[PDB]
């Protein structure tokens, strides 16, 4: 997504995203959720269980 | 001249062990034992961007990069400081109420002058004190910072715990203090090791004058 | 406990440091460490693989060091967390296993019992302890002379009201009439000091 | 001169002391601390136990309107034993209290995977 | 750009220098701790009351604790129970009378 | 949280403490030093 790839289970996030803001992002900078560029629809991103 | 020599593991005493033999001692003496612990270390505080950056921008914008690695070494600092004082708070604060010695010495002639502290001194602490305190002897940032216990307060709780222990005897440290004269309490701490209370106030003489030599050597010492 | 959450705080307090480290640890990811990106993927997407394993190697040296000092502060808690056990080991050997005669070992006053209470990786003892409530002066003799002979109680001390001479314990006043029995007969008045009649 | 702000908790009270490390007040409500020059507390002659701790020997409380105030920390009641040669005290009550200590046996156990 | 990279190599060696500092002053705390728990225990069971530890405070039998204020320390003078002459006696475990 | 950083469950349970606590408890209230 925008140039960034990551491996993760892909989910729909309950959590709302305001039409400016396209990525969550942890203090950690890791990124928590992504909206789809396609499609503006709000998609949670869970690293696959390890 | 310098010398090489195994070390001596002591003078050697072979006991005269018998079936039908005891030793037990006709006279004892009395004499005070000195331990020293440090309570606490010197607090020190040292800013991690003075020293790191001599006031340079550019230096900042680099320790900017580094981000909380500067934070946590400070706040570990200032950890190590706040435990001396919480150290010292607990030693020295033993004693719920504050205690002072009567004016009058009945004792029994035990002297307890020399570890209790002198008015005369604008700082009330001990004359054996004194001698404790004698013989023990920047801008980049690091900086010291003054104990919250200051050393006269130290010396009041040290003198509040003594006095407790001369005129109290133990009652200060399981409650509420309760007076006792001194040679009673001794005959006490005589029962506590189990020699009979008879003994002590028959050598009760004996045991003030080498109590008071006792202190004489250690303040000599 | 229930009105103050300081008694726990103390195993609060263990749990935030814990807490703080691992929070520490996530700041340092935030952390450039000299690299063009903090994110290893950025730099990964926008450089060559030589180009960017520099930039790699910067934030590596800073994240191994974050790594060290993270560790250290671990074991230098669980050191003073180990003293602490052997400590509550300690006390639960010589109080809640059995009577402890030392003095504030546990609980100001005469220990008697403790019980142990189960906290969240903490333990917790109750302690009960003898503590005077009413205390009371009586005039008092070292030795008393029936015959001029010197008395010394085998058990207590010599109290005196004000009318009569008694012998009672010294940790509660329990009046008893002096007895032969009571107290044992050794050397002589004069030998003694502050010795009475 | 470092700057430490001696603060209430913020629901009680939004008011702050800041005190200045090793500084005269003039460098920078007023006192002088061995720590440092002290503002935004008022000096009180009467002794209080210590709520918060400036440091050398001087504590600061919320105390009457309240406000932060820098007073020298008491060191306890101070009671005198009356000590008597020919005199004892024995208790004639006793009263039974439990006391209550806690000890952190354990740390939570944390794992960090240093190649992850 | 150049005079960055010069204090980038004084800023790793001068963090080093903190955390070294704090490490050594972390171990040194520690047993500064230790002896300062050691010293609250021989306060508590010795100047507050007697202790019937052996050898706990002093060599000999301790009757009492005396503490003394020192910088960053505490000092602890106690009396001891320490036989001066001795003799020796026969002894038996048990006598018969009757 | 998912940059490896994991919390371990400890050996002991929370209920098999209390248990534990129970046990000494029970030992100073019916068997009292013994
Ligand atoms: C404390 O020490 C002083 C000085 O040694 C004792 O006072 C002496 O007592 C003896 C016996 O009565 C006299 O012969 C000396 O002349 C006294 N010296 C002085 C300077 O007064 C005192 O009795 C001891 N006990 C006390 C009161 O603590
Ligand atoms: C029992 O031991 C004590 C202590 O050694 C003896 O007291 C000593 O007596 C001598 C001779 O008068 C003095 O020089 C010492 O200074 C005394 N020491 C102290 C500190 O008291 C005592 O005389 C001995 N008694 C017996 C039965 O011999
Ligand atoms: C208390 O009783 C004792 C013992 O009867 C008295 O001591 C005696 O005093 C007389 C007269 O000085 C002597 O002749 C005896 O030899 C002493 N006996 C001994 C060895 O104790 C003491 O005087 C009495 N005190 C009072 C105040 O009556
Ligand atoms: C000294 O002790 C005597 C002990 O007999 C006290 O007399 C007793 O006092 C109690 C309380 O008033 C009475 O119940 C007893 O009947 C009294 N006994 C006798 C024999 O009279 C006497 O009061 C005491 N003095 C003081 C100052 O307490």
């Amino acid at each position: 997504f925008n140039g960034l790839t990551g491996t993760g289970v892909l989910t729909e996030s309950n959590k709302k995203f305001l039409p400016f803001q396209q990525f969550g992002r942890d203090i950690a900078d890791t990124t928590d959720a992504v909206r789809d560029p396609q499609t503006l629809e709000i998609l949670d991103i869970t690293p696959c269980s390890f | 001249s310098i010398i090489a020599y195994t070390m001596s593991l002591g003078a050697e005493n072979s006991v005269a062990y018998s079936n039908n033999s005891i030793a037990i001692p006709t006279n004892f003496t009395i004499s005070v034992t000195t331990e020293i612990l440090p309570v606490s270390m010197t607090k020190t505080s040292v800013d991690c961007t003075m020293y790191i950056c001599g006031d340079s921008t550019e230096c900042s914008n680099l320790l900017l990069q580094y981000g909380s690695f500067c934070t946590q070494l400070n706040r570990a600092l200032t950890g190590i400081a706040v435990e001396q004082d919480k150290n010292t708070q607990e030693v020295f604060a033993q004693v719920k109420q504050i205690y002072k010695t009567p004016p009058i010495k009945d004792f029994g002639g035990f002297n307890f002058s020399q570890i209790l502290p002198d008015p005369s001194k604008p700082s009330k602490r001990s004359f054996i004190e004194d001698l404790l305190f004698n013989k023990v002897t920047k801008f980049n940032g690091l900086t010291v910072l003054p104990p919250l216990l200051t050393d006269e307060m130290i010396a009041q709780y040290t003198s509040a715990l003594l006095a407790g222990t001369i005129t109290s005897g133990w009652t200060f440290g399981a409650g509420a203090a309760l007076q006792i004269p001194f040679a009673m309490q001794m005959a006490y701490r005589f029962n506590g090791i189990g020699v009979t209370q008879n003994v002590l106030y028959e050598n009760q003489k004996l045991i003030a004058n080498q109590f008071n030599s006792a202190i004489g050597k250690i303040q000599d010492s | 406990l229930s009105s103050t959450a300081s008694a726990l705080g103390k195993l609060q307090d263990v749990v935030n440091q814990n807490a703080q480290a691992l929070n520490t640890l996530v700041k340092q990811l935030s952390s450039n460490f000299g690299a063009i990106s903090s994110v290893l993927n950025d730099i990964l997407s926008r450089l060559d693989p030589p180009e960017a394993e520099v930039q790699i190697d910067r934030l590596i040296t800073g994240r191994l060091q974050s790594l060290q000092t993270y560790v250290t502060q671990q074991l230098i808690r669980a050191a003073e967390i180990r003293a602490s056990a052997n400590l509550a080991a300690t006390k639960m050997s010589e109080c809640v296993l059995g009577q402890s005669k030392r003095v504030d070992f546990c609980g100001k006053g005469y220990h008697l019992m403790s019980f142990p209470q189960s906290a969240p990786h903490g333990v917790v003892f109750l302690h009960v302890t003898y503590v005077p409530a009413q205390e009371k002066n009586f005039t008092t003799a070292p030795a008393i002379c029936h015959d001029g002979k010197a008395h010394f109680p085998r058990e207590g001390v010599f109290v005196s009201n004000g009318t009569h001479w008694f012998v009672t314990q010294r940790n509660f006043y329990e009046p008893q009439i002096i007895t032969t029995d009571n107290t044992f007969v050794s050397g002589n008045c004069d030998v003694v000091i502050g010795i009475v009649n | 001169g470092g700057v430490s702000v001696i603060t209430p908790g913020t629901n009680t009270s939004n008011q702050v002391a800041v005190l200045y490390q090793d500084v005269n007040c003039t460098e920078v409500n007023v006192f002088q601390t061995r720590a440092g020059c002290l503002i935004g507390a008022e000096h009180v002659n009467n002794s209080y136990e210590c709520d918060i701790p400036i440091g050398a020997g001087i504590c600061a409380s919320y105390q009457t309107s309240q406000s932060i105030i820098a007073y020298t920390m008491s060191l306890g009641a101070e009671n005198s034993v009356a000590y008597s040669n020919n005199s004892i005290a024995i208790p004639t009550n006793f009263t039974i209290s439990v006391t209550t200590e806690i000890l952190p046996v354990s740390m939570t156990k944390t794992s960090v995977d240093c190649t992850m």
